[PDB]
């Protein structure tokens, strides 16, 4: 059924811009202020107003409509909530960078402690990237331990210029776990550095310091930096899993939640109700850890917040990393509908860009083609045939895009197809699909053929293509691909075709030839005692599909008719092909019948091998497909292949023990 | 039977070559959640169950079992069981107040079909009954079935053909099985040689 | 509106009005909205200003 | 589950061997009518790149296969794909290519003058 | 790694081959501007053999 | 409030209307989606001026719809409301809650708690109207309103209208 | 009484309620067993921890302990701070209580049905004005 | 204009090698049509060899670089590809080659 | 160019002449150079309405009292408009039935009467539009006018355009 | 161009930068023994002008940071003297195409 | 000169079992190696730290750091590298995605 | 099927751009998600049968746009907005190339 109309333009993204939420922009955008740290109620059967699954958030059942948005499932992006903190706390992956700015700015005026009245502070500026002047301004300034409110003057150091400093003395700053504890100098006495007091020397610093420091004024302010105001992510994030349809398991960013509103809610009434400052540094300090790892629970020198099954708490950072995060298990790869996997089979009897698709697997995969008056009776006959008999269709999409399925649909009679209505039919002969093997370490690796239909459960495949996609038939499969629009179709046919790949531009060759028992029997058909009798030969004849119906005259036409093996091999080859290659002690005579001549597509004298017909430069694929060019040269490798399969056929090839006895 | 494929004789294999037996067991309980949330095997009813799965339940017996040496297909429930729920509710709007239950079945796997060889009920240690059900089914090889020898020496059924297809000796001895003889000599495989 | 328990402006009831032109209908409920009273009791924070002001008298007068 | 002793790489895992290693203008500004270079001055190649023949034929088949009129004499062609080929053929085909610039600026080809020699 | 690297290399319009920051790489692909698949060994016959030869 | 205005437009026009005179098609659908379109940027959209050179500029073919997507400039005539400004109408409807005024295209609501109190409704007589000691306020009667407020959307625009001021009501 | 929120999955071609309606799972399709019309696709067919919100309620904790690199000092300190909680003593003695259950399940060799009869029942007699003044160890052999 | 000449300089020494007067006349025996022949197909294969903007150049270097080694005194191999690709100050054997 | 929030604006508000960004004084035509913001009143813009029909319906050939005014403005929006027209039917019924002024040249004399003014344009069109009869009327009903026309000046003018109306 | 001996003290190393135009470059004796431009994998480096350098950000459509970089420590930059923002044509041999003019801006 | 050292070793490594590969694909892996004035190793702290897009960044390797950075540094990715087409599911700009198919209405009245 | 990373990669090599967003995107995961002009965030309530769009903070309701991302990269935004991160998309450029 898809998505809804919507009357708001369509735009593609052309600048995603970073940035820090200001606590304002928190509660702007929130729907909802969460409170309580249940999620059902108290009849658990709804959802709590205020909990953590508040359904002004949004709705993760396909019988729920959002509160706020008013949609189902599929259209509601689900809606954000926020939490207010009873004491500010630091973000866990802005430690490292909330210590480095309190290095450089004051600790009692918030003021930056080396200025442009310094000549070193003067180049830092300069620096025109904001990671290596930040850095500059921070090796500058970390050693400097007072925040100079007189300093000497630039032009000449005789008289004394007085800045905007208080002048008093800046700890040395070190972390331990999730705090930050100074040491002022002794004339040392260590205390820890409270959030809020770092908070409010955040706010203290002008516009002009922190971009400096490389904090943009709308975006990133350092003040942002420390929590005050904690989003609450929808529970399209967070969902609640179903083990057998009765069980409410919740996700781990859920469990996290209610322990930091419970945190929250112990603050608050420790502070209102008066409690010693020992109790609510430990609850803010608690509060601070359950912020933390809801962020990242993989914290050095920090515990691990456990389950109840005592595995970790996966946090939202351990969601992103890793080849099953979101980056690389869901958005640079992931899983796709339209595609199929079973066990390739060798077949000689396949074109070089054909691949050999099952019958169920065609029967499961589909293109929605679009009716045209070109394509209306055949279009018509599909949808008659319905899904359980190939060739056929699944679907019919009409153009308010409804979907009416072909099952549960003859018993309310035929469908009159409209132009402009899409027929989701079973994939035919000479569709367009990509066809791939994993690890698919190149783009040869991936390519397009066309299907041919075939009663087994195997994708067939030529011989020759096995190289490219360094595939076997010991067990070995390969995915399919099918494209569901005319362009990819297009696209995926003009420039990732198997006959357009022929030559790789890895090494500047053939990276498709001639092997296996092909390349055997190419070998012994060119022999010079290979010599055919005439029924084999047109049964030979008969076997190149393009071939223009004329018989060569014999090699040898007295006392018997007999063809030579190079003689109907070279049929096979296309007129207006020459390649001459010398091997070691090759003349125009052979007597070896080593090198290769070959003049207007005839082969003149040598046994074709892997120098002439394999994967290697200065072949005949690779002088085919640059003179001929690539449909030529896939006609050729299907050629060969056929006429010497045939010979090998009847001629056989064994091997035994006694091939390895001396 | 390039590139470690191999020709099966389709004679050799209609006369029950390399044809094997497949059975698969599926285990089910009923569980006990509480006093009311308690599951119960039986056969299920379109009219008083919700969520029921589209396969067929008519194999089942009265106690949501079916017999052994009932023939099975894809996507057929083999084990019925069905859990209590909260009456009168408004869900996927098929939902009524005859809909006290929902279906927790066990269908068969999708692509699975055979016969049912055994089904044994007994409780579990908890007391709380609970069944097996075994499927039998044939494995003929076909096109794509993995082959080894003795000697590291795989591969799959490139194809089948028949007696009078194969190539035959002066004693009328046609092969079970051809493998290539590529297969040989880079892999140094002498003793398959040796062993024949 | 007395079911979804939300608010509703005066600026977004006039979007939200029926073909009748006669009854504000509900987004969610498609209910006939309720008048809330802000204006009614407007006064009575005025009088409850006044009844702060002399009490908060002394203060100001220290 | 199974049990296969038959070794199966899983691909796209090279996380594994990742925690093995761990540790070791002038000419045109904004967007102004600058941004298009003239006919008389373009410094692009006159010949129709691979991708180009490749977008230019699936997007007038797919116009085609939407009820787009034909331009060219069908031979009883039905495949839109065929046909984009055919019109493409004898440069039936009403688009042009605005090949982009790194700077931002492009160039208007059409499809009539570009030599399809591929 | 190596795919990682370079994933943004392009070869632009005007030939230059270029990231997706453009900053310039080649100023020319490969610098000859030519695709890898048409490009064949060659022999260049001045450059070997005698002074005799080459005058003859 | 009447202005003129240049507004761009972004028109996808299907590839079954890809003829030679694929302008006039252009042309007519630009006037089926802006005359009598209500659009809260830039008003109540009237008519279309400058008929006879519209500037077109050349359609990007969207990359998976096929559809081209053009940039139709064109001056118009539009009706943009603001809160504070005096408008002259005729009422269309009354009801308890109060009685809305065409003004141009659009029609202003004028609540109950924004009149004189004078004026009382009475839904005995027919039509429903409201009366006072000096005037009364009927369908299709000449009504002078200030709008205080409008709210605008995407697609439609509305107006909160107030005769409590002097020297408004009926003229 | 609230807001309805709710999605009745009914044909708009056939206006038949109730609708005969099949859940294809395997195609990931809801539709409509008369005419074919799809009406919801894209269906859902783990990550977290079950919980059961009928034997301990409606809560959600995460208790603190040693991961790979983890400073002895830090534990101790969260321990005792999730320890001094006041507003969760009612669900910290009922958990003690369902520890004793399952000690004194587990000391008599009992099935698991009877650990989550004797904590059902216990969660349900719980609270009780009638049932104040009774000793725990009393409480605990009648719910067993 | 400069970087064009710079680009065919080695294809026109290759030209010149082959298409030389004494070449033409004594070897290759072409004619007036069979030149003509000759230099509009070597203009046509050489526009259809340059290299299509758009090519994804560095995939296609990196793939190239990668795949044969998959199929992979002084360390050589893996490890040295590994000792190149990540810039390390030391490694397994280093040498000069002193003439 | 920036891309920061700047969410923060004052409401649209005609008497403190705060129209919105896209109804500023300088209005940036299709040509690109600045250009004085257009506004009507109701008896020229029905005027320009009409003139843009009849042009329409020359284009699509070649290719008094109130009573006999609506029936040639609705022959014309039917011959000339397609559909979902009822806006337009109602904009055009709207500036008929309040229309100060008939004729282009009262129009016109209407425009040279507020051109050397050196008003706002969109309380000129406000002026013309109104029919007010008093100075305070003028200033009470558009608040912009005060501290900024004089009101014996605001007296001749209103008495002027009372003059130039008719019918 | 000051060539030392064995060092140059903190001392006098930081008074080095004087008054503009005047620069100060200090080379080591060992390491002008052998001149690093004869050696056959150094190439060609031409120091262009300010109207080359101009005319080659024009017709390659380039900015400053677009350009592959050398840096102002680099022994062919210290050997032509490059000054912060000099672009160097560098000519060298390629088996592709005979010769090859790549660009490096000075950073 | 560290360039043309960095192709011999690399060509020395690839043709040292005798695979061959064409010269641009190394020239083109050398000279982003040293485009930047020094030998960039292709690592995590190599091409990785180069401003190239924050998305693109992220999908190699530190997402959440590099992402942690970005916000920080409020850094404006302009979308033109093919990771961030990828995660944005719009086409890149490569290969078909290079150009602009826009329709000709002066060729389109040629036609008939 | 996983379409992978270097599924991808090899994709590209090939140049075949609009595959590579037909797989990623009307094969596995296309979300049509609403953001204001104002604020790059995800954070537009949508009535679509009412057409109405508002984003509450930026306070529009004439500045809304629909963007058609995957549903990870949705997920993707959500949870940075989690981490106290702004993805903020934007559909226009502000700065030359
Ligand atoms: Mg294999
Ligand atoms: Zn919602
Ligand atoms: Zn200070
Ligand atoms: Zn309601
Ligand atoms: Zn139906
Ligand atoms: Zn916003």
């Amino acid at each position: 059924v898809g998505q809804q109309y919507s009357s708001a333009p369509l735009r593609t993204v052309k600048e995603v811009q970073f940035g820090l939420f200001s606590p304002e922009e928190v509660r702007a955008i929130s729907v909802a202020k969460i409170r309580f740290p249940e999620t059902m109620d108290e009849t658990q059967t709804r959802a709590k107003i205020g909990g953590l699954n508040d359904p002004r958030l949004g709705s993760i059942d396909r019988n729920l409509k959002c509160q706020t948005c008013q949609e189902g499932m599929n259209e509601c992006p689900g809606h954000f909530g926020h939490i207010d903190l009873a004491k500010p706390v630091f973000h866990v992956g802005f430690i490292a960078k909330i210590k480095k700015v309190c290095e450089c700015v004051c600790m009692h005026c918030g003021k930056l402690l080396l200025d442009e009245h310094n000549e070193l502070m003067r180049q830092a500026l300069a620096i025109k990237d904001s990671k290596k002047r930040f850095a500059a301004i921070w090796t500058l300034c970390k050693t400097k331990m007072v925040c100079e409110t007189d300093v000497p003057s630039e032009d000449d150091p005789t008289q004394l210029v007085s800045r905007g400093g208080c002048g008093n003395t800046q700890p040395t700053i070190r972390k331990d776990g999730l705090k930050l504890v100074g040491s002022w100098k002794k004339d040392p006495e260590l205390r820890v550095l409270s959030t809020e007091e770092i908070l409010n020397i955040f706010k203290h610093i002008s516009v002009k310091d922190f971009t400096s420091l490389g904090f943009n004024e709308v975006f990133s302010r350092p003040e942002w930096m420390i929590l005050t105001c904690l989003p609450v992510p929808p529970p399209p994030v967070r969902p609640s899993i179903s083990f057998n349809e009765s069980q409410r398991g919740e996700d781990d960013l859920t469990f996290k939640l209610a322990d930091i509103l419970k945190a929250n809610i112990s603050l608050e009434t420790l502070e209102h109700n008066g409690a010693p400052h020992h109790a609510i540094e430990e609850a803010e300090s608690l509060l601070q850890f359950h912020v933390a790892t809801y962020m990242d629970n993989d914290i050095a020198g920090q515990p691990q917040a456990l389950q109840k099954s005592g595995r970790p708490v996966k946090s939202i950072r351990a969601r992103l990393k890793g080849k099953e995060g979101r980056i690389r298990g869901n958005l640079m790869g992931k899983r796709v509908d339209f595609s199929a996997r079973t066990v390739i089979s060798g077949d000689p009897n396949l074109e070089l860009d054909q691949v050999g698709v099952p019958k169920s697997i065609a029967k499961t995969l589909t293109y929605p083609e679009v009716v045209t008056p070109y394509n209306i009776d055949r279009l018509t006959q599909l949808v008659r045939n319905g899904p359980n008999e190939h060739p056929g269709a699944k679907y019919v999409i009409r153009d308010s895009g409804d979907r009416i399925d072909l099952r549960y649909s003859k018993r309310a009679g035929d469908i009159q197809l409209q132009y402009g209505w899409k027929v989701e039919r079973h994939i035919m002969d000479n569709d367009p699909v990509l066809f791939n093997r994993q690890p698919s370490l190149h783009k040869m690796s991936m390519m397009a053929h066309r299907v041919k239909v075939i009663p087994y459960s195997t994708f067939r495949l030529n011989l020759s293509v096995t190289s490219p996609y360094n595939a076997d038939f010991d067990g070995d499969e390969m995915n399919l691909h099918v494209p569901q629009s005319e362009e990819t179709r297009a696209e995926l046919s003009q420039l990732c075709a198997v006959p357009l790949q022929i030559v790789s531009p890895q090494s500047n060759k053939p990276c498709m030839g001639i092997v296996q028992d092909t390349l055997c029997g190419i070998r012994k058909l060119t022999l010079r005692d290979t010599f055919i009798e005439l029924d084999q030969v047109l049964n030979m004849l008969y076997w190149v599909p393009d071939w223009d119906g004329v018989i060569p005259t014999p090699a040898i036409i007295k006392p018997k008719p007999l063809w030579s093996g190079k003689q109907i091999l070279s049929v096979a080859i296309p007129n207006g092909i020459h390649l001459q290659r010398f091997d070691e002690g090759t003349t125009l005579l052979s007597p070896k019948d080593n090198g290769m001549l070959i003049i207007d597509g005839q082969i003149i004298f040598g046994v074709v091998e892997k120098k002439t017909v394999g994967s290697s430069n200065g072949g005949l694929i690779h002088v085919v497909t640059r003179e001929k060019g690539p449909q030529v040269c896939a006609k050729l490798f299907g050629n060969i292949q056929k006429v010497v399969n045939f010979w090998l056929l009847h001629n056989g090839f064994s091997t035994g023990i006694g091939d390895t006895i001396a | 039977n390039q590139e470690d494929s191999m020709i099966m004789n389709q004679s050799s294999i209609d006369r029950g070559l390399f044809r094997s037996l497949f059975f698969r067991s599926y285990m089910d309980q009923e569980k006990k959640y509480g006093m009311s949330i308690t599951e119960t095997f039986e056969k299920p009813q379109r009219t008083n169950t919700l969520r029921m799965k589209h396969g067929t339940y008519d194999k089942l017996d009265d106690d949501g079992l079916i017999a052994p040496g009932v023939r099975v297909s894809g996507e057929d429930v083999i084990i019925g069981k069905t859990t209590p729920i909260s009456p009168d509710e408004e869900e996927l709007g098929q939902r009524t107040a005859y809909h006290s239950k929902r279906d927790a079945s066990t269908p068969l796997r999708s692509t699975e079909n055979g016969i049912v060889d055994q089904v044994l009920v007994t409780t579990n240690q908890d007391g709380l009954k609970f069944v097996k059900v075994r499927v039998r089914t044939t494995k003929i090889p076909q096109i794509g079935d993995k082959f080894a020898s003795r000697h590291g020496q795989k591969g799959t059924i490139g194809i089948t053909y028949r007696r009078e297809d194969m190539p035959f000796t002066a004693e009328g001895i046609v092969p079970d099985l051809i493998i290539n003889p590529h297969a040989i000599p880079s892999r140094m495989t002498v003793a398959h040689l040796i062993e024949c | 509106c007395p079911i979804c328990l939300t608010k509703y402006t005066q600026l977004e009831a006039v979007q939200l009005l029926n073909f009748d032109r006669t009854e504000f209908l509900c987004s969610l409920c498609d209910e006939p909205l309720v008048e809330d009273d802000s204006g009614k009791k407007n006064k009575e924070k005025q009088d409850k200003l006044n009844r702060l002001m002399d009490q908060i008298q002394p203060i100001i007068d220290s | 589950n199974e049990n296969f002793e038959d070794f199966d790489v899983e691909h796209f895992s090279d996380e594994e061997t990742y925690e093995e290693k761990p540790q070791f203008e002038q000419i045109r500004r904004k967007t102004l009518k600058e941004k298009a270079i003239p006919k008389d001055q373009r410094a692009t190649t006159p010949y129709m790149t691979k991708y180009e023949r490749a977008r230019i034929l699936g997007t007038r088949a797919l116009q085609i296969s939407m009820n787009a009129p034909v331009f060219v004499d069908l031979e009883g062609e039905t495949d839109p794909l065929r046909i984009a080929m055919k019109e493409l053929a004898e440069k039936k085909i009403p688009l042009v290519i605005r090949r982009y610039l790194p700077d931002g600026s492009f160039e208007d080809w059409s499809v009539e003058e570009l030599i399809v020699d591929l | 790694r190596l795919v990682k690297a370079l994933e943004d290399i392009m070869v632009h319009y005007d030939n230059t081959t270029r990231n997706s920051l453009g900053n310039v790489i080649q100023f020319i692909y490969g610098e000859d501007g030519m695709d890898a698949a048409h490009i064949e060994k060659q022999s260049l016959d001045t450059i070997g053999g005698s002074d005799a030869a080459f005058e003859k | 409030m009447f202005f003129i205005k240049d507004l761009s437009l972004n028109i996808t026009l299907h590839p079954s209307f890809f003829g030679p005179r694929m302008k006039q098609y252009l042309k007519t659908k630009l006037l089926e989606e802006v005359e009598g379109s209500c659009t809260g940027k830039f008003g109540y959209i009237l008519c279309v001026l400058d008929y006879d050179n519209i500037d077109i500029q050349r359609g990007r073919i969207l990359p998976t719809d096929g559809s081209a997507e053009f940039n139709v400039k064109y001056r118009a005539v539009v009706f943009k409301p603001f809160k504070g400004e005096v408008v002259d109408g005729t009422v269309v409807s009354c009801s308890q809650h109060g009685f809305e005024v065409q003004v141009g295209p659009m029609k202003v609501f004028v609540t109950k708690h924004l009149m004189p109190q004078d004026l009382t409704f009475n839904a005995g007589s027919n039509p429903p109207s409201y009366q006072s000691s000096e005037d009364v306020i009927t369908i299709k009667s000449r009504i002078r309103v200030k709008i205080e407020g409008c709210i605008s959307q995407v697609s439609s625009i509305h107006a909160i209208g107030s005769i409590k001021e002097d020297y408004l009501g009926a003229i | 009484r609230g807001p309805n929120l709710n999605i009745v999955l009914t044909c708009p071609e056939c206006k038949v309620y109730p609708p005969k309606i099949v859940e294809r799972f395997s195609e990931g399709d809801v539709v409509c067993a008369l005419c074919g019309l799809v009406l919801s696709d894209k269906l859902v067919d783990r990550v977290g921890e079950a919980s059961n919100p009928l034997l301990d309620g409606n809560n959600l904790s995460t208790r603190i302990g040693k991961g790979e690199t983890t400073d002895m000092r830090f534990t101790k300190e969260l321990n005792k701070a999730q320890g001094k909680n006041v507003m969760d003593k009612k669900d910290n003695e009922v958990q003690a209580a369902f520890a004793k259950i399952t000690m004194l399940c587990d000391a008599a060799e009992l099935p698991k049905i009877v650990k989550d009869c004797a904590k059902e029942a216990y969660k349900l007699c719980h609270d009780e004005k009638t049932l104040k003044g009774k000793s725990m160890e009393s409480i605990m052999a009648a719910s067993i | 204009q400069n970087a064009q000449r710079d680009a065919v300089t080695l294809f026109c020494c290759l030209l010149r090698s082959r298409l030389a007067t004494r070449r033409v006349l004594q070897e290759y025996r072409l004619t007036k049509q069979a030149f003509d022949w000759v230099l509009s197909n070597i203009e046509a294969q050489f526009l259809r060899s340059v290299v299509h903007p758009g090519e994804m150049v560095g995939v296609l270097a990196a793939q190239s670089i990668g795949e044969p080694a998959t199929q992979m005194k002084v360390t050589s191999g893996v490890p040295r590809l590994k000792e190149i690709l990540n810039v390390a100050k030391n490694m397994k054997t280093p040498s000069l080659t002193v003439y | 160019r920036r891309r920061r929030l700047k969410k923060v604006e004052e409401e649209e508000n005609a008497a403190t002449l705060q129209l919105g960004q896209e109804f500023q004084l300088k209005q940036i035509n299709h040509q690109g150079e600045e250009e004085e913001l257009i506004a009507l009143n109701l008896s020229e813009a029905r005027l320009v309405i009409k003139e843009a029909l009849v042009e329409r319906r020359r284009a699509f050939k070649r290719s008094e009292t109130r009573e006999k005014e609506l029936e040639s403005i609705d022959v014309l929006l039917e011959q000339t408009t397609g559909g979902n027209n009822k806006d337009l039917k109602n904009t055009m019924q709207y500036l008929t039935n309040f229309s100060r002024f008939r004729d282009q040249e009262t129009v016109g004399a209407v425009i040279q009467l507020l051109k050397s003014t050196g008003l706002h344009p969109f309380e000129v069109a406000q002026l013309g539009s109104l029919a007010c009869d008093t100075a305070d009327e003028a200033k009470t009903l558009i608040p912009s006018l005060n501290n900024k026309i004089s009101d014996d000046e605001l007296e001749r003018i209103l008495k002027e355009l009372s003059n130039l109306e008719t019918l | 161009i000051f060539v030392y001996q064995n060092n140059i003290t903190p001392s006098a190393m930081k008074l080095v930068p004087s008054i503009p135009p005047a620069t100060i470059e200090t080379f080591n004796e060992a390491a002008l023994v052998v001149n690093i431009t004869h050696h056959e994998l150094v190439p060609k480096h031409i120091r262009l002008s300010s109207d080359e350098k101009r005319e080659l950000l024009k017709r390659y459509r380039l900015k400053e940071s677009q350009l592959p970089r050398i840096q102002r420590a680099d022994p062919v930059a210290l050997y032509l003297g490059l000054k912060r923002g000099e672009v160097v044509k560098i000519i060298r041999k390629s088996e592709t195409s005979g010769r090859y003019a790549s660009y490096r801006i000075c950073m | 000169a560290g360039r043309a050292a960095l192709y011999k070793e690399v060509y020395n490594v690839i043709a040292s079992d005798g695979s061959y590969v064409n010269y641009r694909h190394m020239a083109l892996l050398v000279d982003v190696m040293t485009t930047q004035g020094g030998l960039t190793s292709v690592t995590r702290h190599g091409f990785n730290r180069s401003n190239t897009g924050a998305l693109m960044r992220c999908s190699f390797e530190e997402t959440v750091e590099i992402l942690f950075e970005a916000g920080a540094s409020a850094e404006l990715d302009d979308c033109r590298g093919v990771s961030e087409n990828v995660i944005l599911g719009q086409m890149a700009p490569i290969g078909t995605g290079a150009f602009d198919v826009m329709i000709d209405e002066e060729s389109l009245v040629k036609y008939m | 099927l996983r379409f992978g990373e270097m599924e991808r990669d090899c994709m590209i090599a090939h140049g075949a751009a609009s595959f590579l967003k037909e797989r990623l995107m009307e094969a596995s995961d296309a979300f049509r998600v609403h953001i204001c002009g104002i604020c790059g965030l995800m954070t537009v309530i949508a009535k679509l049968n009412h057409n109405q769009f508002e984003c509450k903070g930026c306070d529009n309701k004439i500045d809304i746009y629909q963007i058609h991302i995957p549903y990870a990269a949705k997920l993707l935004f959500q949870e940075l907005m989690a981490m106290n991160i702004t993805p903020r998309l934007y559909t226009d450029r502000s700065r030359d190339f």
